[PDB]
């Protein structure tokens, strides 16, 4: 799983334009702590662009 | 004790007060915003205490309607005067101070903590005792 | 069959506010109005900060966040950009945000006071309202200090953030002379009469109507500078309209979906 | 430490006017006049301006790091 | 059809003990034909009453010519012909007490009927020929004109 | 922490239905319109044009908790017609309404602008 | 004196009986003996809980914690079977006893 670690970008969706890193992903689910606010959100792999 | 541990306590306190005096008249579209908040209503709404010249409901009215069942309740509101019951106005009284639940209706009296509050023979204990927990659960969450 | 038939006089139209008066509308209608003007008129307004270098005394999360009061001059173009939840670019399109950079930096012996000038964009006419008076004040630098950052202004809508609201204040009012009892002075003497009040300084309240109810609505409508005022009630208007339209699509769809 | 960029309350903007508000104060203008030349009318928006601390004079007193 | 009680009552007294309430006054009235007494709350407000105003009461059980019962549910829309259209003030409510001044031995010759209005409350007392129509927790309705 | 994202004030999230229509059968001819992400600002317009209504006999709106985004609007009818052509009536009186608004602010902008 | 008025059951004066009591009742009241000598032993009874009253409560305070509430249980069979105060009874004193 490359996902985690990686400085990650909400490419689709409500959050679209928050940055973070992943804490934990699946193959259709991350946990992607907001660079933006406070938070650790859950994002589909689908709205996210690693960067 | 043998009386609630909890009352209507704070702004629902003091709002009651104001809510049961004997001016209070709401109209039409209040009342229904009220009605809206009662859990337990019925979907009927009270004909009004007063028809003409524009239809008014009072706030003994929708308290009457958040009184659960047909409790049977007799108090004096906090300034009610000594000397008033053994005068002639002792059942109609000129300050409103006389509180009279009867068939689950707010006939008369303005509401205080003499009657919702935590004291024994309240009208939370009545509906304690004649109606259950879950009733009376109901009538904190509408009074409130 | 029962609409109401709302009349309209502008009494002030300023570029920084408009005082007008609304005559046969219902008390709801006027003040969901009041509410739209606050809540739900969109501008442009940044919600996207980097920050390459902040040398300066205030953190980063100080500088984004006074960035983002700064009001951007939305007039004509934040109708015709869209939301950037609803645009399918992949980061940030000319079509959904306006990219804004600052780069200061002071060398001089003397306080660099960085502005609203200071932030630059790309669009020619999203730029900071006070850029366009005296300017907003985002840091101050001293010698060496700088700060460089690139910031997206996209549009939003105040009930999400209070940065995309674009009122000042929003003064509302109806019935100054309380002939309909809506407020019940205890001392009508103590209270000073109202910019509107009919009432000569012998009396204190208008008698009491019996048959009234609110009529006539009192706004002043000040812009804190994104969109004019007139603007504002316009986008008001037309928001209000589209989300009863939209409801009732929704209620369309429901209703013959039973 | 510095001026907000909008009165708290209302949501003016006041950012833009603390530097031309100590420039009527030197000029011998009274507080409350010179709150009344910069428009400020309401009093939410005139105490934000009254009561500010510009604290971030004191913190560029010291040499920055880099 | 329905009425309970009709007469023509005077003003004598309004507010003895004070204004107790700003938008609700008790009117102390006196009544010509069958020398009735009436102690009466009125929303002053929405309908003035003045010191020696004379008006024409008028107790129902019901509002409709038919005499007709109702349930005690607001029907704003119902067009049936109303006795209240030839009122100024109505209002609706229960009759919670009857006093009388009977003995153990002896039947009773004044009777007292307490009406609460929604929290208005009303005692109209007078000969107990003229109070037969009420019994308690009845639903009535007040009407009143004021005559010229 | 627990802070909720700022835009569930009025973004229906994926599979939220923006109104449901329920027909309580505690009293005739009324229905439970439940509308989601919306607030004070439609609720109480809605509520009081179908207050003007006469074949409305009840017409209220609550929100039930000020920290969800839900709107309650509880309609009932004479029997000769329905809810549902109520609250369409409601909306679309409304629209009118507000139609009119705008194009007599336009009018009134454009006089005063010219003078 | 006051004991005696208010809870001694008259039986005598058949013309204020006849306000209280159905015709049934107050024919039956006026002529079965049996009833009357069990109306005053329940006058009786009551007078001896009277004196172990006063034994119990020396001071004459008559405020007590029990279990149901009698008064209020009275008001509410008045309210839920709508009993008319102004009219004779139709429930036989033998029938309380
Ligand atoms: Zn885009
Ligand atoms: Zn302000």
């Amino acid at each position: 799983n490359e996902l985690i670690g990686q400085t990650v970008r909400i490419s689709q969706g409500p959050y679209k334009g928050y940055i973070g890193v992943v804490k934990d992903a699946t193959e259709s689910t991350a946990r992607v702590e907001l660079h933006s606010t406070c938070q650790t959100i859950s994002v589909d792999r689908q709205r996210l662009t690693t960067v | 004790s043998n009386r609630p541990v909890m009352g209507i306590v704070q702004d629902t306190l003091t709002a009651v007060r104001k809510f049961t005096k004997r001016d209070v008249f709401l109209e039409r579209g209040e009342v229904m915003n009220l009605l809206m908040f009662l859990s337990t209503w019925d979907g009927k709404v009270p004909q009004p205490a007063i028809l003409k010249p524009r239809p008014l409901w009072t706030g003994k009215q929708i308290f009457s309607l958040i009184i659960p069942g047909h409790i049977n309740c007799i108090r004096t509101h906090s300034t009610h005067p000594d000397d008033e019951d053994s005068g002639p106005y002792k059942h109609i009284s000129p300050g409103d101070t006389k509180v009279v639940v009867e068939n689950g209706e707010l006939i008369m009296g303005i509401l205080c903590k003499k009657s919702l509050g935590t004291s024994a023979g309240s009208l939370v204990h009545i509906s304690y005792l004649e109606m259950g927990h879950d009733i009376t659960r109901l009538f904190y969450s509408n009074i409130q | 069959p029962y609409a109401n038939q709302p009349t309209v006089r502008i009494t002030e139209l300023t570029d920084e506010n408009v005082k007008f008066i609304i005559e046969n509308t219902d008390l709801a209608v006027a003040n969901s109005i009041r509410r739209v003007f606050i809540a739900e008129v969109p501008i442009i307004a940044i919600d996207w900060v980097q920050i390459d270098a902040n040398s300066s005394v205030l953190h980063d999360e100080f500088i984004a966040h006074r960035l983002g009061l700064i009001p951007l001059t939305s007039d004509d173009i934040v109708d015709k950009l869209q939301y950037s939840r609803d645009c399918t670019c992949e980061e940030f399109c000319p079509e959904c945000s306006v990219e804004f950079t600052l780069d200061v930096r002071c060398n001089e012996d003397q306080t660099r006071h960085v502005t609203s000038r200071d932030l630059i964009s790309n669009s020619p006419r999203v730029i900071p309202v006070t850029s366009r008076q005296d300017d907003i004040l985002i840091v101050k630098l001293r010698k060496g200090q700088e700060l460089r950052l690139r910031a997206y202004a996209k549009k939003g809508f105040g009930k999400e953030h209070a940065k995309w609201n674009p009122t000042a204040g929003v003064a509302f009012e109806y019935d100054p002379d309380n002939a309909l009892r809506h407020t019940v002075y205890p001392k009508p003497e103590e209270w000073p009469k109202s910019e509107y009040s009919e009432l000569d300084e012998d009396e204190s309240q208008a008698p009491y109507d019996p048959n009234g109810k609110p009529e006539r609505f009192y706004y002043n409508v000040e812009s804190c500078g994104s969109l004019r005022p007139e603007t504002i009630v316009l986008s008001a208007l037309s928001g209000l309209k589209k989300k009863l339209s939209d409801l009732q699509t929704q209620l369309s769809h429901e209703i013959q979906s039973d | 430490m510095i001026i907000p960029v909008r009165c708290f309350t209302c949501g003016k903007i006041v950012g833009n006017k603390w530097e031309a508000y100590l420039g009527l104060l030197q000029a011998e203008y009274t507080e409350g006049d010179a709150l009344d030349a910069l428009g400020l009318k309401r009093y939410c928006c005139r105490r934000m301006l009254l009561a500010h601390v510009d604290l971030i004079e004191k913190l560029l007193n010291y040499a920055p790091l880099e | 059809a329905g009425i309970l009680f009709e007469d023509i009552f005077d003003v004598k007294d309004i507010d003895p003990e004070g204004k107790k309430f700003d938008r609700v006054s008790r009117l102390h009235c006196e009544s010509e034909s069958f020398k009735m007494d009436l102690i009466l709350d009125v929303n002053i407000q929405i309908y003035p009453v003045d010191l020696g105003d004379k008006f024409r009461l008028v107790i129902a059980s019901t509002l409709y010519e038919d005499g007709t019962l109702d349930d005690g549910e607001y029907n704003p829309t119902d067009d049936r012909p109303s006795r209240a259209d030839q009122f100024e003030y109505v209002m609706y409510g229960k009759v919670y007490r009857i006093e009388g001044d009977e003995t153990s031995t002896e039947a009773a010759t004044r009777l007292s009927a307490y009406v609460s209005y929604g929290g208005l409350l009303m005692r109209l007392q007078g000969d107990a020929n003229n109070l037969h129509g009420f019994e308690v927790d009845s639903r009535v309705y007040l009407l009143m004109k004021k005559l010229a | 922490m627990n802070a909720p994202p700022a835009f569930e004030s009025f973004l229906l999230f994926e599979g939220e239905k923006k109104i449901t229509i329920n027909k309580d059968t505690k009293v005739p001819n009324a229905c439970l319109f439940t509308i989601n992400k919306e607030d004070h600002t439609l609720g109480n317009i809605i509520k009081s044009q179908l207050l003007k209504d006469p074949q409305v006999l009840f017409a209220g709106y609550k929100v039930p908790h000020p920290l969800e985004h839900k709107i309650i609007i509880r309609v009932q009818t004479t029997p000769d017609y329905s809810p549902q052509e109520a609250f369409t009536n409601a909306i679309t009186d409304l629209i009118s309404e507000l139609s009119l608004l705008e194009e007599r602010f336009r009018v009134a902008i454009k006089d005063k602008q010219e003078g | 004196k006051a004991f005696e008025k208010k809870f001694r059951f008259d039986y005598t004066n058949e013309r204020a009986l006849r306000r209280t009591l159905q015709e049934d009742l107050v024919k039956d009241v006026l002529s079965n003996a049996h009833i009357q000598n069990e109306l005053e032993r329940e006058f009786e009874r009551m007078r001896e809980d009277r004196e172990v009253l006063r034994v119990i409560f020396p001071t004459g305070d008559s405020k007590v914690v029990l279990p149901c509430n009698l008064l209020r249980m009275i008001w509410n069979a008045q309210k839920i079977f709508h009993i008319n105060p102004r009219l004779p009874s139709d429930l036989h004193p033998i029938k309380v006893v």
